[PDB]
This record gives C-alpha cells, structure tokens and sequence, in this order.
C-alpha cells in the first residue's frame, strides 16, 4: 500500500506524453496530466480525438 | 414482416420504447431504440495489448 | 455536438412557451422540475458584458 | 458486516457568498452519490416550503399587457422584478403589502409599507424606476406561503373570473432554491476505487442559508422515511 | 472565445461546453430507428418516369 | 445461438468438424461429459458388428490462438439419434448452431 | 391549512405473486415525493440488499474445474455455474456448509442437499448436475456465505487465506437477491383528498428475501445515509 501512495506522490505533477501513430503533425504528440485509474486501457479527453 | 412480429409480441411497431434514466429516473425526452443484437469479443483483448 | 444542438432548437407549441423568467437560473429550474421544455420560447432576462 | 455502509467522512463547505455554496462529502458507496444527489436535488427544487409574492395590483394597469406613464419599465418587467423580491413572513400564511411611491429614481423594496410579521431580504432590490416628479405608483402585492414553483399559467382558470381589474398573477417561487446542481467523481478508501464524492452546488434567496436549505431537505426525506426505518 | 478573452477562459468553455453537450444529448435520447429513413412518396413515380 | 440468423449456422457448424455428428442412427447408450455410447439400428449396422458406435469428446484443448476447444454432449440417454444428427457441440456451437 | 405538514407515506398493502415476484404499495405521497421515493429505493434495493451465495466448492476426485467426471453429464464449470445459481436462505450464521451426497442415475438437484435447520433451499428443483450410471457417485461440499453485492473470486483471493488446498474451487458471488426493481406512480383517492400519490414497486428477487424486509432495509440505508446531510454544519 506505501508502495501505492508513493506512487500517486510522484504522478502528481509530473506529465507524461501521450502519442497515436501515425504522427501525422505535431498534434500527434500532447502532454497530459496522469490520472491513476483501475483498469489497462488508457483514459483520452474526448476533445483531443480530433 | 418485422412489424408484424413485433405485433404478435405486443411491442410496439416502431421498434422504440420509452427509457428512463437509471441515475435521476427521469424519462429520455425521446423513445429509444431498445432491441436484441448478436454481439461477439474479438480477441484483441486489453490485457494481451498492454 | 447533438447535444448542444438538441438544447438550442425551438419548437413552435412547447411545455412553458410564453413564460417571462427572471434568468437562466429560473429556466434550468424548470427545466428540471419538468414544468417547461428545453425548446420553450420564453423571454428570458439576461445580463450580458462587452 | 453486511449491514455497514460507508457514511461520509470528509465533509467540505465553500461559501462563494452568502447565497452560494458547495459542498462535498466523501466517501460514499458506489451510486450512493447519484441517489442522494438526486433526491435531495428534487426535494429542493420542488417541495421547500417557502413564502413568495402572487398576486400584483397596480392601480393604472388592466391587464398584464397594459402601458403605464412615467414608469420606465413595462408591467412585464416589473412582474419579473416582483418575482425576484425575497420576503419571509412569521406565523401569518398570507399578507397583503402596500407600496406607494411618487419620485424620480429608483422604487425598491424598502419603500414597501412596513409590517412586523414580514420580513423583507434585500431592501436594495430594484422594483422598477419612476421617470418623472408628476409620477406616481400605487400598488398591493400579496404574499403567500406555499412549496415549490406553481406557474400563473396553471392558475388561469374561468372559475377564478371572480379577478376584479387589473388582478395580475405573478409566478409563485415559494422554494427558496435558486439553484441546486450535484456532481459526482471518484473517490478512493485504501484502493478501493469504487467509490463516490458529491458535490452540491447551491445558490439561494438570502431567506435561508444553502447549508439551512440542504438540512431542511434532508429532514423532510428522513422524515418521510420514518414509517419504514425498523431502527434508531 | 480565444480571440476575446484568451486561453484560459477558452479551456474552461471547452471543458464545460463538452459537459453540457454530453448530459443534454443523453437526455435527449436520441436514436436512430428504421422509421427515420423516411422515403418520399413520389420516388415510385420519378422513377416510372425516367 | 443468434436470435436473428441467416440459415447457414447449422451448415458451418456440421461441415467445419467442431461438432460430433452421429455417422449412423440409434438410440443413444450412454452419455457423460467426455463419452457417448450409441446402439445403432438394426436396419443400419453391418452384418457381423457389434452394433455399437463410440464418441470420444475433445475436452479443454488449446487451439492455434491460445483459446479453448471443448466439446459438450446436447443428448441424452436413451434419446433416438438419427444419421447426421449432431451428438456433441463444439466451441461457438449451440444445438448443432454456429454461436459466435 | 399546515402546508409544512407532508402526510407521510406507510405500507398499505404487499401482494405477492410469486415466491420470487411481489408488489409493495406505499400511501399516502405526497406530490412528486412517488418518484424520489421511487428512484431512491430502486437504486438502494438493486445495489445493497444482503444475501446468501455460494463461493467454495469441493467435489471429491476433482482437482480442477476445467476437467470432467466419470459418470457426470456436466462438466465440473458448468456443475459451478448451476451451483452459482442456487437460493438459499440462512437463518443464523454468516457462513454454512452444505453436504450433497447422491448416486444412481438420475438428475442431482438442490433437494438432495443435507440440510441443516437453520438453511432453507427455495428451489428444490433446481438441477445441479446429472449422473448417468448406476455405479456413478457424486459427493460435494458447499459453502455459502452472506455477503452483499458481486465479489468475484479474483478479487475474493485478496483475503488471502493460507494454502488452499488443489481441490478446492471458487465460485463469484453475486450475493444480491434481487433481480428486477420496477416502480408506478398512480392516484390515490383518500383522505377525501385529491392531490395524493400511491407508489406501487414490483420486485422480482430469488426468493431469499422478504419484501417489507427489503424495503425496510432500503429505508434504512437512505436514513443512515441522509444523517450526514442533516447534522451537517
């Protein structure tokens, strides 16, 4: 459980780069915020698809 | 002839019925789509991808 | 999309046509109390900034 | 135990004013937020009892479509402005006030005719605007106490042609929620995602405090709930 | 939005007109059934006539 | 099974070998999750036979993509069963059906 | 007169249709109170209502539920699956275990369970398995436990109980007796009255549960629940 709020301490503020191939333009490569959630499927905002 | 079924089964012809909202109880302001569909998994499942 | 252009159609005979609401607060009240449609056309007052 | 639920431990107030406030609780079981939310949502919005105006007379108005002199507003907006005047009444169920004013400038509440069983929320409340010193209003509003939101619409009826001239009818709004929205996010108790924080956003009249307003809600549903409750 | 009052306005409108479409389109219940595909009537005889 | 269908589930599901189909009629012996005995007719089994035909079901094998091939009886005992009838279903098969 | 006065709603009437299906009449409402009530009891009654359900079986000679038995039409997971369908009713413990015991041809049902005193079997007929020789034996020990919601076993593992022996097997609990909630809101004509509601919910559950019972503990909850709400600062 330490091991899990150790985590959640050091995603705080620390974003990470999220990328869908292929990178057509530089849109294709935007930094986000992390979020821990249950599952293995990444979360996307819907606003971004485009 | 999809009609007439739905008759014999004293569903409605349209094929839509009147839904409400599971979180508020309030009915959808319009009648839904609401029939049977042959779903299939597609063995790309998330727990081989991440 | 569908959503926003749901919310800001007017229909010609509606729940609530007519009524002169005091704002938007107002019109989300009775909205949710069922007592006017979202397609209502109503005079509203609003408060706008340039 | 089987029977043990999670009862909110963190428990948060933001006064934006003193009408506005959010608050959060959490933790809550999974979906409990959206019940709870939900219900006390619809308490508040269409069952709490409050005192509101309903009925306007104005001495040179017939009808609610009728021109005035030496008002800048139309009896329209003066209704509207009528609407929004917040009174609160102790013991009396229904009152009749008196406002009469000549003057240029401003006609607000605090020139209604003083009573001691009537309270009056915002003096500074604007009732409408006189143009002229050869201007005079002279009108009687009435004052009843009533629960939620009852549209004139729904009171215009042919057995109520006992109406005299120029009885306008004016919506009712008894409850004193101007707004009440929930919102519900994600909350977590030693890894155990499934859970629910809700949050209340509550605006009001300056007759209750949103804080009175959500315990009132809450009674009335407990209350109501009194007749199934088999425990303390 | 971004024109007038600048970039953190815009992203809260974002967020929030994004929020308002989805409730208001769940709402809505807006389903497409096979009553929509609505076929004129003079279609037959147009094409009688060509 | 698919509640809307086209008529072909039961066509794939014989031709494609998943499904234990009976190659002659009878009554069926004895069944259980891995085994089905059938009695053959008289009118049906060769002259000198014992008259007896054995099933033997594929239970929980790995397929090429790492998933499950399994066959379960659809008979019963004492059920008549007749030449082409399926005996046993096959994965994503129900009463002799393709069920994807 | 006495608007801040809301009469306030008791259960007038329970039919009972079936064993697993019944209709609960709540009077008097008040307006738009039927609908609250009704959401918030549905909502409550379909996700928190306790229950008894099967989680550990152990069938001798069987190591693994992905094998079969001699004798037994149904395979050991599809033996699982029917056991995870049994209704079954504890009277005084939080946890039983349940002895089937049968041999010779036949269907193996819920009637052929041992039974103790205090456990009830709503559904004798439901089948649990087949045994199509007369040489053919099965012995089973089930245990059932009363808990509340869908535990499934992967996150049941979490209590993490020391060595489980090879032949014990894990059932998903979905411990709600509950299966469909409906509610209708009519009017009700008393009190020489006109503005009064009625609240008429229609419950079809596993048979485990009486229906006052149900909606007590439902109100229960919702009380409990709005205790936060009326103490609040």
């Amino acid at each position: 459980a330490v091991v899990w709020d150790i985590l959640d301490e050091v995603i705080r503020e620390h974003p990470v780069l999220l990328n869908r191939a292929p990178t057509l333009h530089r849109l294709g490569i935007q930094a986000f915020e992390p979020v821990l959630i249950e599952g293995k499927a990444i979360q996307l905002h819907p606003l971004v698809c485009a | 002839e999809i009609k007439e079924l739905l008759k014999l089964g004293d569903l409605p012809t349209s094929g839509q019925i009147r839904l409400y909202d599971g979180r508020t109880g309030e009915q959808f302001e319009r009648p839904v789509t609401v029939g049977y569909m042959y779903m299939l998994k597609l063995n790309h499942l998330v727990d081989d991808k991440m | 999309v569908l959503g926003l252009y749901y919310m800001t159609r007017d229909c010609v005979n509606a729940k609530g046509e007519g009524m002169v609401l005091t704002g938007p607060k107002e019109a989300e009240r009775l909205y949710r109390s069922g007592l006017a449609s979202l397609h209502a056309r109503v005079k509203v007052r609003i408060t706008e900034y340039e | 135990s089987v029977t043990e639920f999670l009862k909110p431990r963190l428990v948060d107030i933001e006064q934006v004013s003193s009408t506005h406030a959010k608050v959060t609780l959490e933790p809550l079981e999974r979906g409990f937020g959206h019940t709870l939310g939900n219900a006390l949502r619809r308490i508040l919005l269409s069952s709490m009892p409050g005192c509101a105006v309903t009925e306007v007379e104005i001495d040179g108005v017939l009808h609610e479509y009728s021109t005035k002199e030496g008002v800048q507003e139309d009896i329209l907006e003066i209704l509207l402005n009528l609407k929004g005047l917040a009174v609160r009444v102790q013991g009396k169920d229904e009152v009749i006030l008196t406002l009469n004013k000549s003057g240029i400038g401003p006609v607000t509440a605090a020139d209604i005719t003083h009573d001691g069983d009537v309270e009056i929320v915002k003096p500074q409340h604007v009732i409408c605007h006189l143009t002229d010193e050869n201007a005079s209003i002279s009108m009687r509003i009435k004052v009843q106490r009533g629960r939620g939101y009852v549209p004139a619409s729904t009171r215009i009826h042919s057995e109520e042609d006992e109406r005299p001239i120029g009885r306008l009818l004016v919506d009712a709004c008894y409850s004193p929620v101007e707004r009440i929205a929930y919102n519900v996010e994600a909350a977590r108790v030693e890894q155990r995602t499934d859970l629910d924080k809700l949050v209340i956003e509550m605006e009001t009249n300056g007759t209750i405090d949103p804080e009175e307003a959500i315990r009132r809600a809450a009674t009335i549903l407990a209350e109501q709930l009194e007749a199934f409750v088999d425990l303390r | 939005c971004y024109r007038i009052l600048g970039l953190k306005p815009t992203v809260i409108f974002a967020d929030q007109i994004m929020y308002t479409g989805f409730a208001y389109a769940a709402r809505s219940g807006a389903s497409v059934g096979i009553d929509d595909m609505v076929i004129p009537e003079k279609k037959h005889e147009i094409i009688s006539e060509a | 099974k698919p509640l809307v269908g086209t008529g072909m589930e039961r066509a794939v599901a014989v031709d494609s070998g998943v499904t234990a189909v009976a190659k002659r009629g009878g009554v069926v012996q004895y069944v259980d999750a891995s085994r089905i005995v059938i009695k053959v007719n008289e009118d049906e089994m060769y002259p000198g036979e014992a008259g007896i035909d054995i099933y033997n079901l594929t239970k929980y094998t790995r397929s090429n993509q790492n998933t499950c091939i399994n066959q379960m009886p659809c008979v019963s005992l004492g059920e008549p069963v007749e030449r082409g009838d399926v005996l046993a279903d096959g994965p994503s098969t129900d009463l002799g059906e393709l069920a994807l």
